[PDB]
Parts: structure tokens; sequence; C-alpha cells
């Protein structure tokens, strides 16, 4: 049988006592075949699992109470999950002459009533005062059909959202009007829906962080070369001038600051140098990067060469200490 | 003796600084050729260059690591030589910088990892690579290429296929792992832009945990049946093993057990309202292969009529029939129908005949008979065969001529007459008249007069005023019948 071993690349985490539904990796990830064109071709999908902290694999008995674990096509359903359900799962596809099979881990995770869990929230970034940005409750597709309508309580950190300055809950969507840095942090939705006379809960959290406007965005800003202070002194050249570069936020930015002393900074011989570095984020996450350098022995001639400071982050700008 | 000839030549490479490049060269010939690697006509001797020979004697790999540029950028040559001749082939290494990586150049998204496998278990080294064009993934072990070129053996090379915006997944699948499989594995991703190596990964081969995976096997296989139509039956199938298998029933192609609900180790198929006969398949599957087993379901009808019976033996009082069963399935027994040819009444029946041959005794000599054969199975009694006509053998007559009379015609002639014997047992071919003046003699010493089939004859040349004793018999082709008791006539 074609074995793809463990597929740790997709580490799967799901909250305790809540409906999970696990698709089978091989079908679209590795194999090129939907369940449909593979089921029609006489092949059979079979699931096996090894509970973590155990050696031997079991098959899963579907004929069990309230169909707690069920199987639908390439997916296997948990309604709900349990802490015990945690392990390495193996799904298999086989004709008499064929066998592909893959494994993957599944981690059932506990969930304190303030939604503090071992889980990994994604991060949404809203442009500041760029009007509405709506958050959508994620991973909710196909847990229930159109025939049913869920009820989603929203939360900020640990407190239910009822009346807010600019935050409006629209069920499966969260409306942020005029997003202010005041509202940052991990937001949780608890979408609740009934299924066959029992109520199921789904819990997801998105960390939303407000950043600076690309209307405020513009090339680096340097002032340590302002020249209001020229730095002539007895040599005695113990004197170094800073290099302050403030960058307005740019979603994809390449922040690079470099001191250019003679045009070839790369550790010139007369002096013994090492590049030194610093970083600071604002409230709306704009950067200031500052650079200053250190020397072992000092040669009197360097004062007569000028020190220009440049930096480019998606834009190129440059000024000198003079 | 034969000159060197390449069986594997190196191809031009584009690698990345800090990474690895390998060149492969292999030759055959007689004597086995040697290989040297040259650069610009000078034999390589370099701090970053290593040469790895193939164990089988067929080559060398030149491995360069870490790449430096332009230092290593050059044309290199593999030169194969023996005492009969020399041949070289050139190849190029290009080495870029990360600040010159084109968009699309292969990346290692995920690389093989330390893995420890128990001997005889499958070990899979895994790799995730991306690029444009979709890169090929190849594998190295201890600086020599993994030879998977034959997809028959112990080691298999798998590849996921390109749903565009994805990493392409590579697997090095080492079945039936053994100690020699231990070593340092690297996955290599290649496209038209160049080649990138993963970090190396060690494989260890460990002695077994005592727990054993048992292949699936039928604990209670599905046993065949026969039942009347509608007609229900429950056929039980049971498989066991470690791990425990699933059991689905099947009507050959179409699945009978709904897939999303497939029982574990024990599936019993209930067959409501059975109609047509069939083969039913019970498939069981664990992770250690698939097994199968059939249950034969049939409904038998009243047996087809036997083959037309054939007369193979006949006596005067018996007829032996032989026949073909005329049936595909076993027959329990037969019934023989029999009657006189010109009887217009129903056949008499001989029941419970357990073979395909039988001797019908109790018959009369020289008589026409009609026979049929009927087959019977557990279901019941089938239609009769097509009939066979025949005739019992003849015998000598078993009764004397009746009312034998004789009277004087003259002093020298008499008139003898009689009636046909009641038991001729065949065609009367004629009569023999015995007569004498001395009835104390043996009849064979009496005077005799042979006659054909008739009831009266004259006998002359008798001596007058004498008492003549007269006896008459009839004869068939078989022999003489009994003689009538003596009568006397006086001349
Ligand atoms: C998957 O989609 C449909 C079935 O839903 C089928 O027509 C199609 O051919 C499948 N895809 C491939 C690549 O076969
Ligand atoms: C663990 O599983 C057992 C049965 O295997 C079940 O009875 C029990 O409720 C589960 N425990 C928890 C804490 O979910
Ligand atoms: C999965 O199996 C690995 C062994 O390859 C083991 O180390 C790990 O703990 C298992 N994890 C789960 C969630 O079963
Ligand atoms: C099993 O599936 C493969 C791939 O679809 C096919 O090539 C092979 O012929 C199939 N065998 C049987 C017995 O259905
Ligand atoms: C949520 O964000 C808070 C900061 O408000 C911090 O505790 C952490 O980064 C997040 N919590 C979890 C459980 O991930
Ligand atoms: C077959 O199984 C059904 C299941 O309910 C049962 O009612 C029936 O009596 C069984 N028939 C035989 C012949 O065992
Ligand atoms: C069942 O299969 C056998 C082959 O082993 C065949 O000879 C027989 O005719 C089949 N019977 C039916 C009813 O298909």
């Amino acid at each position: 049988c074609d074995d793809w071993g463990l597929d740790t690349m997709r580490q799967i985490q799901v909250f305790e006592d809540e409906p999970a539904r696990i698709k089978c990796p091989l079908f679209e990830h590795f194999l090129k075949y939907n369940y449909s064109t593979a089921h029609s071709s006489g092949l059979t999908l079979i699931w096996y699992w090894t509970r973590q902290d155990r050696d031997l694999e079991e098959p899963i008995n579907f004929r069990l109470p309230e169909n707690r674990i069920s199987k639908e096509k390439d997916v296997l359903w948990f309604r709900p999950t349990l802490l015990n359900d945690t392990g390495n799962y193996t799904c298999m596809l086989r004709n008499t002459t064929y066998c592909s099979k893959v494994a993957f881990p599944l981690e059932v995770v506990q969930k304190d009533s303030c939604f503090n869990s071992a889980m990994r929230f994604p991060v949404h970034k809203m442009y500041i005062e760029h009007g509405i940005h709506k958050i959508t409750c994620p991973n909710v597709d196909g847990y229930f059909p159109s025939s049913v309508k869920p009820s989603v309580t929203w939360y900020k950190g640990c407190t239910e959202i009822v009346d807010f300055h600019n935050v409006l809950p629209e069920g499966m969507n969260l409306s942020f009007f005029i997003p202010l840095v005041s509202n940052n942090g991990n937001y949780t939705c608890v979408v609740t829906y009934p299924e066959n006379g029992r109520l199921f809960h789904l819990t997801r959290t998105v960390t939303v962080k407000v950043v600076g406007s690309p209307k405020d965005a513009l090339p680096p800003q340097i002032y340590s070369p302002n020249d209001r202070v020229v730095y002539e002194k007895e040599p005695g050249e113990e004197l170094v001038i800073p290099c302050k570069v403030y960058f307005s936020f740019i979603m994809d930015s390449h922040n690079e600051v470099w001191w250019t002393i003679d045009g070839k900074k790369p550790d010139d011989v007369t002096v013994d140098i090492t590049i030194n570095e610093s970083v600071s984020y604002s409230s709306t996450e704009d950067e200031t990067r500052t650079q200053i350098l250190s020397i072992k022995k000092v040669t009197p001639e360097d004062l007569r060469r000028n020190y220009v400071c440049h930096a480019r982050n998606t834009k190129g700008e440059a000024e000198q200490a003079a | 003796e034969t000159p060197p000839r390449f069986t594997r030549t190196p191809v031009d490479q584009t690698g990345v600084s800090g990474g690895v490049a390998s060149f492969i060269c292999q030759a055959t010939g007689d004597p086995r050729p040697k290989i040297v690697w040259n650069k610009k006509g000078k034999k390589v001797s370099n701090q970053r260059f290593e040469v790895i020979e193939f164990d089988d004697g067929s080559g060398s790999v030149l491995r360069i690591q870490p790449l430096r540029t332009p230092r290593d950028e050059a044309i290199y040559e593999c030169v194969a030589s023996n005492n009969v001749g020399e041949i070289s082939v050139s190849t190029r290494l290009t080495v870029l910088r990360e600040d010159q990586i084109p968009r699309g150049f292969p990346t290692i998204d995920m690389g093989p990892q330390l893995k420890v496998v128990e001997r005889t278990r499958t070990a899979t080294m895994l790799c995730a690579a991306s690029g444009n064009p979709d890169p090929e993934i190849t594998w190295f072990k201890d600086f020599l290429p993994v030879d998977t070129s034959n997809n028959n053996g112990r080691i298999k090379q798998l590849r996921s296929e390109s749903i565009g915006g994805t990493p392409i997944r590579g697997a090095l699948q080492i079945e039936q792992s053994e100690e020699s499989d231990q070593g340092k594995y690297e996955c290599v991703a290649t496209n038209s832009a160049g080649t990138r190596y993963s970090a190396p990964a060690n494989l260890y081969v460990r002695e077994l945990r005592e727990v054993r995976r048992v292949p699936p096997r039928f604990s209670i296989p599905p046993t065949n049946h026969e039942i009347m139509p509608g007609g229900s039956v429950n056929i039980t199938c049971v498989a066991v093993g470690s791990p425990m298998p699933y059991v689905k029933w099947m009507l050959g192609a179409e699945d009978l057990t709904p897939e999303d609900d497939m029982p574990i180790g024990r599936n019993v198929l209930e067959l409501n309202d059975v109609r047509q006969s069939a083969n039913y398949t019970c498939v069981a599957m664990s992770t250690l292969g698939v097994i199968e087993a059939i249950a034969q379901i049939t409904v038998k009808a009243l047996p087809k009529p036997p083959g037309t019976p054939v007369v193979t033996e006949s006596t005067a009082t018996s007829i032996t029939l032989t026949w073909d069963s005329g049936n595909p399935e076993p027959v329990s027994y037969y019934i023989i129908q029999h009657k006189p040819k010109n009887s217009e009444e129903p056949y008499k029946e001989i029941d419970g005949i357990a073979t395909t041959r039988y001797s019908v005794a109790g018959l009369s000599p020289y008589s026409d008979y009609e026979f049929r054969v009927v087959a019977v199975n557990n279901i019941g009694r089938g239609p009769a065969s097509e009939p066979v006509l025949t005739q019992t053998s003849e015998q000598a007559p078993s009764s004397a001529p009746r009312d034998v009379q004789a009277r004087m015609l003259s002093s020298t002639t008499i008139l003898v007459q009689w009636k046909e014997p009641e038991e001729p047992n065949g065609q009367i071919q004629g009569y023999r008249v015995y007569y004498t003046m001395d009835p104390t003699q043996h009849v064979n010493n009496w005077m005799k007069h042979n006659v054909a089939d008739s009831q009266i004859t004259t006998i002359g040349n008798l001596v007058p005023q004498k008492t003549y004793s007269v006896k008459v018999l009839a004869f068939t082709s078989i022999g003489d019948g009994p003689l009538s008791s003596d009568i006397q006539v006086i001349t």
C-alpha cells in the first residue's frame, strides 16, 4: 500500500465538546480524485485511528450511541468531540489491487470559560478610520444547512458584546465602523445551532489589530541628518550621530536601514566596526528603526569624510549628517 | 576487452549559494573503468568538493557543498578510462545568490525529518517543495542518489500531483526496512530554474515492539445455501485480525453494505424474498490488505427431464435402461415409467432408483414395451423424458399345441391338426409332428414330420391296421416347445 506516513504539515486542533468534522487528506491533497469519482471506481474509504499514548490502531464503530462519531463521504464527523478523541488518524483508499493511505494528528483542546485555550488565533488587520471592516466568523461552513439559522454571541476578550461605540454584531459577521486602536485584541464568536433536538456550540477567536493607513503611508523619514547639529569636536572622535528613521505603516514593507560612511561600510580597515541596531512599534504599528555604530580604534581622517544615512522600505530615501 | 561507455552522464545544474550540488557519472566496460572528475582540464582537488563512489563499481558522485560563487562556477568533466580507451563528458554548474533567486525557483517548504522505524515496517521520508514550473522531487542517501528507477522493489518514490497553488508533496517510501536502510536522507527539488536541497534527515532502524499486526482472516466464512423462492435467508460473515477489519457484503460489483456504515469484523446479510440464484461476495479489509469469500445462493426448480433412456441390455423377461441425468445439478433419484406399447392406460412407475442405469424385470417374452425416466431432487419431481420403445427377447414355447387331433384318411394316411400353443413366447416358425407304432421309444427315435407355421398336415406312408401315437410341438427361432400328450389314431 502507498503510504504517505504522517501529515504533520496540517496540525489539527478542535475544542472539546464541540462538533468537529475532519476531511480526509489524501483525496484532494495528494490524490487527484474527489470522493465521488473514487467511490464510483469501486474503491472504499476506510478510517483507522491510534489514540495518542497507545500503540495499536483501532477501527471506529459507527453503530454507536447518537452517532457520536459518524462518516459522510471523505469527511468523518464528531458530534460532539471528546477529550479522549485525541490521536493520530489514518484514512485509506483501496481496490483489491490498490491502496493509498495517509495519517495526520488530531488534537482535542480544552477551553476555559474566558475562551483562553491552547489554540492559535489568526490575525485580522483593519486600516484605521477607513470606515467599515467586517469580521466573519471562520470555519463555520457545512456544519448545518440553509434549513437552519444559527445564533452567534460575539465576545471581546471575555465580555459579551451588547452596546458599543462602533462595534455592531450581525450574527456571522462583526461590524467595525471607524476602527480605533482602542478596540484591539482577540474576539470570539460562539455560533450556536440545533441539530436533531440537541444544541451544538462552535467557538472561534480572531485577533484583530488596527494598523496605519496607506494614505498616511510614504517613504522613510530621517532627521538625525537634519544638520541643525553639526558635530565637530576635538579628535577625540568619541562622537557618533544617531540615525532615526520613522516608517509609516505599509502592509508589505521591507524595512532596511544602512549607514553609508565612505560608500563601503562593510567593515573598513582603519577602524574596527560592528553595526548596531534598534526597533520600536507605535500604537497603530508604524516603525522607528535607529542605527548607530561602534569603533575600537579611531583615525583622525574620518571627520573629513562625510557620513550619509539611507534606508529603503518599499520606497528609497536618504540624507546626511553634515 | 571493451572500452568505457557511459551508462549515466551528468546534467547541467543551477544551484544556490550555501546549498549543495551533486553530479552523477557512471560507466561500464571491460575492465571496469575508472572515473576522474576534472575542472578546466585539471583534476578536481578542492576543500568543498567530495567524491563518492558507487558500491557496485559503476561510478562516482561529485558533491559540492556549501556552494560558493563564482569560485565553483565552471565546466566540469567526468572522464571514464581503462586501458582500451578514454571518454569524457562535460557539464556546467551555475551558482546563484539568494538575492538572485528567480520567482518560481524551488523552495523546501518542509523537509524530511529524523524518523525511527522498526525493522520490517514501512518507513516513509517526506518532503514538501514548491516552485514554477512544478518541480521534480528526487532523493539522496549518504550523498548517493536513491535508486527508485525500478518501481518494483523495496523502495518506492511517490509524488502528489499538481493542484496548482500548492506545494508538491514527495515521499520516499522504504518498505520492509532493514539496517542497511539506515542513513542520512536528503530530498532534492528540481525545475528549469534550478535545484535546492533540503536539510539532511537520519533514518534509524529499531528492533520490534512485541505487539504484532495480524492480517485479516475469515473466522466464520460465508457458507452457501439453497432455498425455495421468497424464500429468505441470513448469511453470516465474520473476519478477525489486528487491527480488526471492516466487513461489507457485495453482489459482485454493486455494494450491498452502505459504506458510511460498515460493521467491524462481523456482517450478516439478510436476504428477503430470494428470486434468482447468485454469487454473493463478502469483502473484509484491515490496513493489512483485503480478503474475500463467496456464498452460493441457488433456487432449484423441478429437475429438467432426464436424457432419453437407452436400452443397453435385454432378455426375454427384462430390459436394462441407461440414461443421462439431463441436469446440471445433482439428482436425488429417478422414477421409471413403463407400459406395454399398445396400452392406452397411464404408465406404471418404479420409484426410488438411485442410479442412471436400471434393469426392469418382470416382463413377458416377445413383448413391446415403452419406457420414460423422471428425475427427482429435494425440490420435487420433474417432467418425464422422451419415451423409448423396445421389445423383450423371444423364448422357446412354454406350452404344448392345444386340441391335437388325428383321424384316418386311408389305410396309409392320417390327418393331424392342432391349435397354436397359448404360450408361444415368440413367432412360431413351425411345428414338428412325432409319430410311431411304439410309443415306449424316446421321442427322438419316433418318426418326425417338420411343418412351417400351420395348424394341419397330412402324413402318409403309414402301415395299415396299426395304432399310431402322435405328439406335436411348436418351435420359435429360440428352440422347441413342449410336446403335446399322446393321442392315438388307427389306420
Ligand atoms: C470532481 O467534481 C465532479 C464531482 O463533484 C466531477 O464531475 C469531476 O470530474 C471531479 N474532478 C475530477 C478532476 O475528476
Ligand atoms: C472517556 O471515554 C470514556 C469511554 O471510553 C467515557 O465513558 C468518558 O465519558 C470519557 N471521558 C471524558 C472526560 O470525556
Ligand atoms: C502521533 O504519532 C507520533 C509518532 O510518530 C507521536 O510522537 C505523537 O505523540 C502522536 N500524536 C498524536 C496526536 O496522536
Ligand atoms: C482499482 O482502481 C485503479 C485506479 O482507479 C484501477 O486502475 C484498477 O483497475 C482498479 N481495480 C479494480 C479491481 O477495480
Ligand atoms: C490574545 O491576545 C492577548 C492580548 O490581549 C494575549 O493574552 C494573547 O496574545 C492572546 N491569547 C491567547 C490565548 O492566544
Ligand atoms: C434473519 O434475521 C432476522 C432479523 O430480524 C430475523 O428476524 C429472522 O428470523 C432471521 N431468519 C433466519 C432464518 O434466521
Ligand atoms: C457462482 O459462481 C460459480 C463460479 O465458482 C459459477 O460456476 C456459478 O454458475 C455461479 N452461480 C450463479 C448463480 O451465478
